DNA sequence: ATATCCTCTAATGCGCATTAGAGGATATGA
C-alpha cells in the first residue's frame, strides 16, 4: 500500500511511540509533507537530509494565502471596541460594569477564538439565540468589518473554492501528503486537508485516535500497529489497566525492562525531597545521563514553581521571565541614555550608576568613598552625598583619591563618550554601542564566565539581557529610545515530544488533577463549546505516562492522594516517608555528624567522615565544626595595677542593671539613631543658650525643623507644634522658679575622680543652680512624656552621680551636696521629680555601689541579669538569658 | 456499616427528610459524627450523587478530616450496594468570586494579601495622606486603627458612608442639655467619636488603592461575595442546581458577612428539595470579636424557610457522649446562668482535682507533678495566654516528661540568616554584628570587640545636630572596622585572622548583591555553615529532616520576589516580626500538648488541665474597651446583629441622665465580655474524657500586691463542695553569664553510607 | 554622655478635676 506506484488514501493507526513518523519518513524517502510544530519540522528535515517541503498547517495556510495574491494588537483592538461601546445606548444590560475591566476582554477574545476554530460565522452565532451569545456575535461581526493567527486556516480556505483553478494547480503540484499529526487537528485544518487530498498521487493521515483528516469514522484501508518500540511491557500494562475504565490493545518493546512505581509523602517538602533523591540516585548510581529524566506536572505555576526551587538545592540541574527594562544590568545603560538625553546629571541618577554593574561598590565602599569625598569640601554642615558625587564625577577632587579614582575615571569615560556621540549620530548606533565600548563591561565577563558557577550564571544572564536590549534598540530604528523601553520540569501538554528514560509525574492530588474547579463564567463559553471530566483527565494521565520508556514514578502526598493513585497501584511493579534520604554531599555530612555525636556504628560513621574530609567536603573535619571553635582572646579588658575607669552618669543605671547590656550597647550594638533622639538633642541645644528669648528659640527651631527624616508629613507638623509647647513650658518653668533658686552655670562639664580601681566621672550637667542656703542643686532636663516614680527618682543613678561629683570639689564651688531635680518638659507646669541631698550615710552606700559597678567591667565573662528593660534592648539575639 | 450504632435521637437527624434542618445541644451529642453518616444515607440510599455534596467548616483541618471520613465511608459502602466538595467558608467565597467575578465588577485575577503586606500597604497609604490629621497619635499607630475599622466595616457591610454622621446627634446632648445639679470626661468620649469621621478618608483611600492594584484581603473577599449573593439572584439559582446537599458545620461562630451570603444562595425560601443541614450550639460561640455574630442560631428558623413561611425544624439531639459524669456536672453548673441570656438549649444527659497555691511556682510544680505521676508510673493543658505557654516547661521538664510546646524568624538556624544578610545590606545595623561576631562561629572575645570599636571610632551648635539623622550621615558603625582592621597589633593574634577572613567573606558576598533575590539567600546559606550544622544538631530518632524551616524561609523569600533585599525583604521581615509575630513556625511532623483554649475548639483529649485560673488572667478583664473610648469600634447603631444593645439617646433631658445612661451602657457591654469568658470556660471544661485538673495561684510574677483567684475558681470550689485541700512577692532574678567533644575524638583518630560516600567522592573527583 | 509609652484607675484637696503609680501591652480562619 506504500509503493512509488500507488493511489488513494491510506492511514496507519494506533500506538504511542510505535513509529508513525519513522514510517512516514521511510515512505517519503522510498518514493523519491506536514509536521504540526515549528520544532518538530526541524527534526523531520534533519532526518530527511540525513537519510538522503517541511511546513506546518498554519505555515501552509499562510503560504497558500500569499500565493492567492497573484497577539497584543488584537487585544488592543477589542479593548478599544469595548471602550467605545459603553457611551452609546446589544449587551444584556447587566454587563455594563464589567466592560471596562481587563478580565472581560480576555474572555470575549477566547469565546471568539473558539467560535472561529469550529468554523462558525457571526450570523451563525446570532442564530444560537440567551442574549449574551447574540451580543458576542454582533461584536464579532462588527470586528470583522473593522489578520490574526487563529482564523488563518479559515481565511485561506475561504479564499479557496472561488478561483476554481488555484486548487487544481496546487493539487497537481503535490504528489505525497504526510500530515503526521491528526489526533489533535482543528476541524478547519481537517477540512483543508480533505480538500487538498481530493485526488493526487499518497495522502497519509496517520494520527493517533486513542489520544484525543479524521481517523475514527472514515473509509479507505487502514493499517494497524501494535509494537511500541518506546515503552516497556510493564508501562504498557499499567496504561492498558487504566484504559479499561474509559468510555486500545498494544504491546511494548519486549527488549526493555521497566518499572512503574507509586510514592506518597507526608508533606510537600517530603515529596519535593524524594523526587530530587530519586533523580540524583538515578543519575549517579544507575548512571543514566541528564536530559533523560523529566518531571511532568499538571500546571507549572501551581506546583512546578516551588518544585524547581526545592529540586535545584539538591544538585540536580534544571534547564529552565523578566522584562528588558526591569533587569538592572540592562537598566544600567538605560540610565546613561536618559542622562545623555537630558544633558544634566541628576542627584538620584548618580547613585544608581555607582551601584549598578557599570561601577560596582559594596555599601562599605560607599561609606569609604563618602568619607574620602567629604574630606575635600570641609564645610561645617556636611553637604549631601549626591551633590558631591556629580562634582566629583565632573571635576577630579585633588584632596584625596587612592582606589576610588578608577571608578570615577570609568564613569567619566562612559559619560563623556555618550554625551558627545549623541550630538551627531542616531541613538542605536551612537548611544548604546558607544557606551558599551567605552565601559569596560565586556572584557571582564568574557574571562569570568569561564570560571565559577555562581558569578558565571549572573554574567551569562546579564549578557543575554544586554543582547536582547541591543536587539530591541535595533528594532526601534535618544529620548524616544529610552521611552520605548538537565532535568526539565514542564506541563503535561509540553510533555509530548520527549524520550525521557525516567518520568516523574508530580502533583496527582485529589484536589487538582481531576479538576473539580468549575469552568463556567459570565459569557457561558463552555456551554457554547459543548452545544456547538474524569475520563477527560484520564487520557491526559495516559499520555503523560506513555512518554517514559524505562521508569515511571507517580508521586503524591498524604493535599490528598487521588483515586488515580489507587487505580495505578493495582498494576504497580509502606507508610509515607516523613524524613526522606538525600544523596546531597551536605546531607551525608549532617547525618554522619548527627549519628557520631549521640548519647557499634560510630566507628563506621567516623571512618566515612574521615574519608569525606580527606577529599574536601566542607563541614567534615572536626576543626570545621562550629561547636569546636575557641574564644579569640579570653583576656581581661584591663589588668594593669592602679588603673582608673571612667563612668558617665548616664550609663551607671545600665551597668547596675545588666553588664552585658553595657558591654554590647556601647562598642557597637545599637542599630541606629531614631528621630526622637536628634529632636531631643536639638531641643537641649536650643534650651542650653543663656541669652535667647522664647520667640528666638521658637524661630530657631522652626528654621531647622525642615531637615528632619519624618515620614508622614502630617506628623512633621504635629511634632513641631508639640516641641514648640515643650520650649514654652521650659520657659514657664524657668520663670516660675527664678525667685526660689538661681542658676550658676549651664551645660557645665563634670570631670574628676571620686574613688582612688579608681572611678573617673565624666559628663555634662544640663543646668546647675544654687539655693538661698548656699547648696548646689542639680537639674537634668528631660523631654520624655512618662516621668519616673518618686520612690525611684530618689534612687536615680544619674542625679546621684552628679551630686556625688559636687561633693569633694570638682565643679569649683562651695562643694556642698545640694540636692537633686528632674524636670520633665512636656508632661499646671512641667512635672518635677525631686531628690534629697546626699547625706553622709547614703553617700557611703552610693560610693560602694559605684565601686561595685566599676568592677563588673574588668574582665571577660560578663553577667547578663534579666531586667524589666529587656523588652527595649537591641542586644537580645546575642543574649544567653533571652 | 462497621461503625457506631446510631442512637435513637441521632436516628432522626440521620434520616431526616430533605429540607432545612437545625441541630443543637452542644458538647458531645454527636454533631460531626452525623455528617458523614448522613451523607452516606443521602448517597447510598439515593436522593443525591456524591458529586453534589458541599460541606463547609471553619478551619481547614476540620475540612480535611470531614473529607477523609466521608470518602472512607463511601468506599466502604461501595462494596455493599465522583467525589464530594468540602471547603472552608472563605475558600468557597474565593471560588464564588472566581466563577462570577464580572457580575459585581471585581477582577477574577485578584490577588490576596497577607497580614504583613496589608500592614505595609496601609502604612504607606497613611503616611502618604496630604492633609492635617489633628491627632496626637503616630503613624504605625493610626494604621493599627485604620486596619481595624476597615475590617469591622467589611465584616458588617457598612461601606464607609454612614460613618460620617456618628458624632452628630450625640454632641448636642452634652452642649445643649442643661445640668441637673462639660464634666471634663464626656469630652474625651466626644474626641473619640470625632476620630472615626476624621479617619474615614484614610480607609477610603486605602480601599481605592487596593482596588487600583487588583488585590484584596481575607475580610474583603467575604464582603464582596455577600454583596454578589444579595444583589444578583442569578448566582444562587445555579449553585442550587449544581449542589443538592449542603452541610454547615460550626454555624455558631459564623459572621454577619457569611450569614447573608449563605442565606441568599441556599435557603432564601426558594427550593425545598435542597437538603440543607446546619449544626452547632449557642454556648460554644466564643469569638464574639472576630465573627462578631452572637446571633445566627435564633436567626435560622426564619432565615431558611420552607418556601411557604413555615419555620425550619430544629432537632434537640440531647445525650452526653464525650463527657463522663462528675466532669459534666461541673460543665452544666458553670454555665447554668445561660438559662436566661441565650436561651436556645435545655440541657444534656449523661450516657477532678482542684488546687489553690500561694504562688505561680507552686502551681506549676503541682500541675507538673500531677501530669508526671500519670506518665512516669504508666492529654493537653489549656492556657488562655500563649505567652504563658513557654514559661511552664522548666518546672515540667525537670520531672523528665517529654515536653512539646505549641516564630519562623526566631529559629536559631534562621536568625543567623536574617543577620549576615542585614550585615551585607546596610553596614549600620549594629545589632546584626553582635549576633555574628559572638555566635558559635568565630567566637570573639570581649577585648577584641573593644578593639574593633576603638578602630571604628578612630575611622570616624543647633544646625550641626540636625545635620545628623540624614539618610547619608556618618555614625561610626562597627561594620567598617572589619574591612579596615588597621595594624594587627591591637587585636589578639587569633582574632586578626578571623577579622581578615570575615572581611574577605563579606567582600565576596557583597558583590553578589545584583543577582536575583532568590539566588542570593541560597548563596549566603551556602557560604555560612547552615544546611550542614542544622542537621548535625538533630537527634538520631528524627531521621534526615533538619532543614524544614531553613528551606521554607527560602521558599517564602522566593514567593516574595515573584525585590531589592535592602528596601524590601528587610523592611518586610521587620514588619512581619511586629505584625505576624514571626511568619510561620513551619510545623513539625509530630508528651503533653500546650495549645491555647481558642485553638482547642471541637476536640478531645484524656487528661486536660486549665492551669491558671486566678483573677485578671483567665477572665481577662484588662485591655477591654467599649465603642465610646477607642475610634476603631463600630458603634452598635450601624453594626450587624444588634445582642450588643443600643442606647436610646432619645429620653435624656439633663446631663445626669446622660451620664447614667452611658455608665450603664458601658456596664452592659462589659457584662457581655464576661459572658463570653464564661462560654470560653465552658468550652475548656468539656474537653475532658477523664480526670480534670483545675488550679489557681495567689502570687503572680510581677505584682506588688497579691491577686486573688478569679471568680471561676471561687465558683468551682463551691460546685465541688456541694477537691484537693491545697487552699513580699519575690526578688529572685535569673541571670546567665556570657557529646560533640567526645565524638570528635573518634573522627580525629579515624584519619549503607559507604555506597553513598564513594558515589559522592566519584562525582566530586570527576571534572 | 544624652531616655520606652498609652491607658485605666485610686488618692485627694478645694462633689469633681488633678496627680501618681501599678499593671498589662489578650485569645487570631482563610
Ligand atoms: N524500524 C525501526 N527500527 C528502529 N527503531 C525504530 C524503527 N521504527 C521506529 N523506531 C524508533 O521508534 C521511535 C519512533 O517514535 P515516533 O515516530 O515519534 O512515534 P510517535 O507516533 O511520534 N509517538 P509520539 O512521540 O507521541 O508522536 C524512534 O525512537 C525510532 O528510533
Ligand atoms: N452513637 C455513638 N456511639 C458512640 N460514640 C459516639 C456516638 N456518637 C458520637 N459519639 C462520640 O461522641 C463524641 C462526639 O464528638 P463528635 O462526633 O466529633 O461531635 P462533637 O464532638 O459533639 N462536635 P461539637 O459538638 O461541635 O464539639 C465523639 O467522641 C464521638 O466518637
Ligand atoms: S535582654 Fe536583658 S539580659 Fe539580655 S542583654 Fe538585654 S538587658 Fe541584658
Amino acid at each position: 500500500l506504500l509503493e512509488p506506484g500507488s493511489n488513494g488514501v491510506v492511514r496507519l493507526l494506533g500506538g504511542p511511540g510505535t513509529g508513525k513518523s519513522s514510517l512516514l519518513v521511510d515512505t517519503a524517502v522510498q518514493h523519491i509533507l506536514l509536521t504540526g510544530s515549528a520544532r518538530l519540522r526541524t527534526a523531520a528535515r534533519a532526518a530527511i537530509t540525513a537519510r538522503l517541503l517541511v511546513r506546518t498547517v498554519h505555515s501552509y495556510a499562510f503560504a497558500v494565502l500569499r500565493l492567492a495574491a497573484q497577539s497584543a494588537e488584537q487585544d488592543g483592538i477589542i479593548r478599544e471596541l469595548l471602550a467605545g461601546d459603553l457611551e452609546d445606548g446589544g449587551w444584556p444590560e447587566q454587563l455594563w460594569p464589567a466592560l471596562t475591566t481587563a478580565g472581560f476582554a480576555t474572555e470575549l477574545r477566547d469565546l471568539m477564538a473558539r467560535c472561529t476554530e469550529r468554523g462558525v460565522d457571526p450570523i451563525a452565532l446570532q442564530r444560537l439565540g440567551r442574549p449574551e451569545w447574540l451580543a458576542a456575535g454582533r461584536f464579532a461581526q462588527a470586528y470583522e468589518q473593522i489578520l490574526g493567527a487563529a482564523e488563518l486556516v479559515g481565511a485561506a480556505l475561504e479564499a479557496l473554492g472561488a478561483d476554481d483553478e488555484l486548487l487544481d494547480t496546487e493539487r497537481n503540484r503535490i504528489k505525497l501528503l504526510l500530515v503526521d499529526d491528526a489526533q489533535h487537528l482543528d476541524p478547519q485544518a481537517a477540512r483543508l486537508v480533505r480538500a487538498l487530498a481530493a485526488g493526487t498521487g499518497l495522502t497519509v493521515i496517520a494520527g493517533d485516535p486513542d489520544q484525543s483528516v479524521l481517523l475514527r469514522d472514515d473509509t479507505h484501508p487502514a493499517i494497524t500497529l501494535t509494537q511500541s518500540y518506546r515503552c516497556a511491557p510493564e508501562i504498557a500494562s499499567a496504561i492498558t489497566g487504566l484504559g479499561q475504565r474509559l468510555p486500545r490493545h498494544w504491546t511494548g518493546n519486549p527488549q526493555r525492562e521497566g518499572t512503574v512505581t507509586v510514592r506518597l509523602a507526608a508533606s510537600t517538602h517530603a515529596e519535593g525531597t524524594m523526587i530530587a533523591d530519586a533523580l540524583r540516585r538515578a543519575h549517579l548510581v544507575d548512571g543514566i545521563p541528564w536530559s533523560q529524566m523529566a518531571v511532568i506536572v499538571r500546571s507549572v505555576p501551581r506546583v512546578g514553581t516551588a518544585l524547581a526551587r526545592a529540586l535545584t538545592a539538591a544538585g540536580v540541574p534544571v534547564q529552565d521571565d523578566v522584562p528588558v527594562g526591569r533587569q538592572p544590568a540592562a537598566a544600567a545603560l538605560l540610565t546613561v541614555l536618559d542622562v545623555t538625553a537630558t544633558g544634566h546629571l541628576d542627584a538620584d541618577s548618580a547613585v544608581a550608576l555607582l551601584t549598578g554593574p557599570i561601577g560596582r561598590v559594596d555599601p562599605v565602599t560607599l561609606r569609604q568613598l563618602r568619607r574620602a569625598l567629604r574630606r575635600a569640601d570641609g564645610s561645617q554642615p556636611p553637604r549631601d552625598f549626591g551633590d558631591l558625587l556629580v562634582d566629583a564625577i565632573e571635576r577630579e577632587p585633588k584632596g584625596l583619591s587612592a582606589e576610588h579614582a578608577r571608578t570615577l575615571r570609568r564613569l567619566r569615560a562612559v559619560l563623556t563618550a555618550a554625551r558627545r556621540s549623541d550630538a551627531s549620530g542616531a541613538d542605536p548606533r551612537y548611544t548604546l554601542w558607544q557606551a558599551w565600548h567605552a565601559s569596560g563591561l565586556q572584557r571582564r565577563w568574557l574571562a569570568a564566565s569561564e570560571r565559577g558557577g555562581s558569578v558565571g550564571a549572573q554574567a551569562d544572564r546579564d549578557l543575554d539581557a544586554v543582547t536582547t536590549l541591543f536587539d530591541v534598540a535595533d528594532q526601534y530604528v535618544l529620548r524616544g529610545l529610552v521611552d520605548h523601553v538537565a532535568v526539565a520540569v514542564l506541563s503535561v501538554h509540553g510533555a509530548l515530544a520527549g524520550e525521557w528514560d525516567f518520568v516523574v509525574i508530580a502533583g496527582v492530588q485529589e484536589g487538582l488533577w481531576p479538576n473539580m474547579i468549575p469552568r463556567g463564567g459570565v459569557l457561558g463559553t463552555q456551554h457554547l463549546v459543548d452545544v456547538l471530566l474524569v475520563a477527560e483527565e484520564r487520557r491526559l494521565l495516559m499520555a503523560a505516562m506513555g512518554r517514559a520508556r524505562t521508569r515511571v514514578m507517580i508521586t503524591a502526598v498524604d493535599l490528598l492522594p487521588s483515586p488515580f493513585c489507587a487505580e495505578i497501584s493495582a498494576w504497580a511493579t509502606e507508610p509515607p516517608l516523613v524524613a526522606p534520604r538525600v544523596l546531597a554531599p551536605s546531607a551525608l555530612v549532617g547525618r554522619l555528624r548527627a549519628v557520631v555525636c549521640a548519647p557499634d556504628a560510630r566507628a563506621c560513621a567516623a571512618a566515612q567522615l574521615a574519608r569525606l574530609a580527606a577529599a574536601g567536603v566542607p563541614g567534615a573535619d572536626p576543626s570545621q565544626w562550629h561547636a569546636m571553635t575557641s574564644l579569640t582572646t579570653e583576656e581581661p579588658l584591663w589588668s594593669e595595677p592602679g588603673h582608673v575607669v571612667t563612668l558617665s552618669p548616664s550609663t551607671l543605671q545600665m551597668l547596675t542593671d545588666c553588664p552585658l547590656r553595657w558591654l554590647l550597647e556601647r562598642h557597637g550594638g545599637d542599630d541606629g539613631r531614631d528621630v526622637r533622639s536628634t529632636v531631643g538633642s536639638l531641643v537641649h541645644a536650643l534650651v542650653s543658650e543663656p541669652g535667647k528669648t522664647e520667640s528666638q528659640l521658637v524661630n530657631e527651631l522652626e528654621k531647622v525643623w525642615d531637615d528632619l527624616p519624618y515620614d508622614a508629613k502630617w506628623y512633621s507638623d504635629n511634632e513641631l507644634a508639640r516641641h514648640r509647647a515643650m520650649l514654652e513650658t521650659f520657659t514657664r518653668w524657668r520663670e516660675d522658679t527664678r525667685r526660689q533658686l538661681t542658676e550658676v552655670a549651664t551645660e557645665i562639664p563634670v570631670e574628676g575622680i571620686v574613688v582612688e580601681p579608681g572611678v573617673r566621672v565624666r559628663g555634662r550637667l544640663d543646668r546647675l543652680e544654687r539655693d538661698e542656703a548656699g547648696r548646689l542643686v542639680v537639674v537634668a532636663l528631660k523631654t520624655g512624656k512618662s516621668p519616673v516614680t518618686k520612690d525611684d527618682a530618689q534612687n536615680h543613678a544619674q542625679l546621684a552621680m552628679y551630686q556625688l561629683a559636687v561633693a569633694a570639689g570638682l565643679l569649683d564651688d562651695g562643694d556642698e551636696p545640694g540636692g537633686g531635680k528632674l524636670v520633665y518638659l512636656g508632661k499646671a507646669g512641667a512635672t518635677e521629680r525631686e531628690q534629697d541631698p546626699l547625706t553622709p550615710d547614703k553617700r557611703a552606700e552610693w560610693l560602694e555601689t559605684v565601686g561595685e559597678a566599676a568592677a563588673a567591667t574588668a574582665g571577660p565573662r560578663f553577667v547578663a541579669r534579666v531586667n524589666n528593660g529587656c523588652a527595649n534592648c537591641p542586644v537580645r539575639s546575642s543574649c544567653p538569658a533571652q | 456499616l462497621g461503625l457506631f450504632p446510631p442512637t435513637d435521637e441521632q436516628a432522626a437527624v440521620i434520616a431526616a427528610p430533605p429540607g432545612p434542618l437545625v441541630v443543637i445541644a452542644g458538647a458531645g451529642a454527636g454533631k460531626t459524627e452525623t455528617m458523614a453518616a448522613r451523607v452516606v444515607w443521602l448517597v447510598a440510599n439515593g436522593f443525591a450523587t456524591p458529586s453534589q455534596v458541599l460541606g463547609l467548616t471553619f478551619t481547614r483541618k476540620a475540612a480535611g478530616q470531614l473529607l477523609r471520613r466521608v470518602r472512607t465511608r463511601l468506599a466502604r459502602l461501595a462494596g455493599a450496594g465522583e467525589s464530594a466538595t468540602v471547603s472552608t467558608y472563605h475558600a468557597f467565597a474565593g471560588t464564588l468570586l472566581r466563577e462570577h467575578g464580572l457580575l459585581l465588577p471585581v477582577e477574577p485575577d485578584t490577588r490576596l494579601l497577607s497580614e504583613t503586606e496589608l500592614w505595609q500597604l496601609a502604612y504607606d497609604v497613611v503616611c502618604a495622606h496630604p492633609g492635617h490629621l489633628d491627632t496626637e497619635k503616630t503613624p504605625a499607630a493610626v494604621t493599627a486603627m485604620v486596619l481595624r475599622l476597615s475590617g469591622a466595616l467589611a465584616e458588617h457591610l457598612v461601606d464607609t458612608d454612614q460613618l460620617r454622621d456618628t458624632h452628630v446627634e450625640l454632641e448636642r446632648l452634652v452642649h445643649t442639655l442643661p445640668a441637673g445639679p462639660p464634666s471634663q470626661w464626656l469630652l474625651r468620649m466626644l474626641a473619640t467619636q470625632t476620630e472615626r469621621t476624621e479617619l474615614v478618608p484614610l480607609i477610603d483611600a486605602l480601599h481605592q488603592r487596593m482596588r487600583a492594584e487588583k488585590v484584596m484581603d481575607f475580610g474583603m473577599q467575604m464582603a464582596a461575595a455577600a454583596r454578589l449573593a444579595a444583589r444578583f439572584p442569578q448566582v444562587g439559582e445555579q449553585l442550587r442546581q449544581r449542589f443538592r446537599v449542603v452541610l454547615l458545620d460550626e454555624y455558631q461562630d459564623t459572621g454577619h458577612a457569611q450569614r447573608i451570603a449563605l442565606s441568599s444562595l441556599f435557603g432564601g425560601g426558594a427550593d425545598d428539595g435542597l437538603a440543607l443541614t446546619a449544626v452547632g450550639d449557642p454556648i460554644q460561640s466564643i469569638y464574639g470579636w472576630r465573627g462578631a455574630s452572637a446571633t445566627n442560631l435564633p436567626r435560622f428558623t426564619t432565615d431558611f424557610p420552607y418556601s411557604d413561611g413555615t419555620p425550619a425544624p430544629t432537632l434537640e439531639l440531647r445525650t452526653s457522649w464525650r463527657n463522663p459524669p462528675s466532669t459534666l456536672h461541673v460543665a452544666n453548673a458553670v454555665s447554668e446562668e445561660a438559662r436566661r441570656r441565650s436561651v436556645a438549649v435545655r440541657a444534656l444527659r449523661p450516657r477532678i482535682r482542684c488546687a489553690l497555691l500561694n504562688n505561680v511556682a507552686a502551681e506549676r510544680d503541682w500541675v507538673a507533678d500531677h501530669l508526671a505521676r500519670a506518665y512516669h508510673g504508666a492529654a493537653a493543658v489549656l492556657v488562655r495566654r500563649n505567652a504563658d505557654a513557654a514559661p511552664m516547661a522548666e518546672a515540667l521538664t525537670a520531672r523528665g516528661v517529654p515536653v512539646e510546646v505549641v516564630g519562623l524568624l526566631a529559629v536559631p538556624e534562621v536568625a543567623d540568616l536574617v543577620a549576615m544578610l542585614r550585615l551585607i545590606a546596610d553596614p549600620t545595623a549594629g545589632s546584626a554584628v553582635m549576633r555574628i561576631l559572638t555566635g558559635p562561629r568565630w567566637r570573639f572575645g570581649a577585648r577584641d570587640i573593644a578593639a574593633l570599636w576603638r578602630r571604628a571610632v578612630e575611622l570616624d551648635g543647633t544646625a550641626d545636630i540636625v545635620a545628623q539623622a540624614a539618610p547619608d550621615a556618618d555614625t561610626a558603625c562597627v561594620a567598617d572596622a572589619i574591612c579596615d582592621p588597621g595594624d594587627a597589633e591591637r587585636y589578639s593574634p587569633a582574632g586578626y585572622e578571623r577579622i581578615v577572613a570575615l572581611g574577605r567573606e563579606l567582600t565576596m558576598l557583597r558583590a553578589h548583591l545584583g543577582h536575583p533575590l532568590p539566588e542570593l539567600v541560597a548563596e549566603v546559606r551556602r557560604v555560612l555553615g547552615l544546611d550542614a550544622e542544622a542537621r548535625a544538631a538533630r537527634p538520631v530518632a528524627a531521621g534526615w529532616a533538619g532543614t524544614e524551616n531553613l528551606d521554607r524561609f527560602s521558599d517564602l523569600v522566593s514567593d516574595f520576589a515573584g525585590g531589592a533585599s535592602v528596601s524590601a525583604l528587610l523592611a518586610y521581615l521587620d514588619a512581619a516580626v511586629e505584625v505576624e509575630n514571626g511568619l510561620a513556625p513551619a510545623e513539625l511532623t509530630v508528651r503533653v500538648q500546650i495549645l491555647t483554649v481558642h485553638a482547642a475548639k471541637g476536640l478531645e483529649w484524656q487528661v486536660v488541665a486549665v492551669p491558671h485560673l486566678s483573677a485578671r488572667v483567665f477572665p481577662s478583664t484588662t485591655q477591654a474597651r467599649t465603642w465610646l473610648t477607642d475610634a476603631s469600634d463600630l458603634p452598635p447603631l450601624l453594626r450587624g446583629d444588634r445582642g450588643v444593645p443600643v442606647l436610646d439617646t432619645s429620653d435624656i433631658y439633663d446631663r445626669k441622665i446622660l451620664s447614667d445612661k452611658i455608665s450603664d451602657h458601658k456596664k452592659s457591654l462589659d457584662q457581655r465580655r464576661v459572658d463570653e469568658e464564661r462560654r470560653l470556660l465552658y468550652v475548656a471544661i468539656t474537653r475532658a474524657e477523664d480526670t480534670l485538673l483545675l488550679s489557681g495561684h495567689h502570687w503572680g510574677a510581677t505584682e506588688s500586691k497579691p491577686r486573688g483567684p478569679s471568680e471561676f475558681l471561687c465558683e468551682l470550689k463551691t460546685i465541688l463542695e456541694e477537691e484537693i485541700e491545697h487552699w513580699p512577692l519575690r526578688d529572685q532574678v535569673v541571670e546567665a553569664l556570657w557529646h560533640v567533644h567526645r565524638g570528635a575524638q573518634l573522627v580525629a583518630a579515624a584519619m549503607g553510607w559507604a555506597a553513598d560516600v564513594d558515589a559522592l567522592l566519584a562525582e566530586r573527583e570527576r571534572p
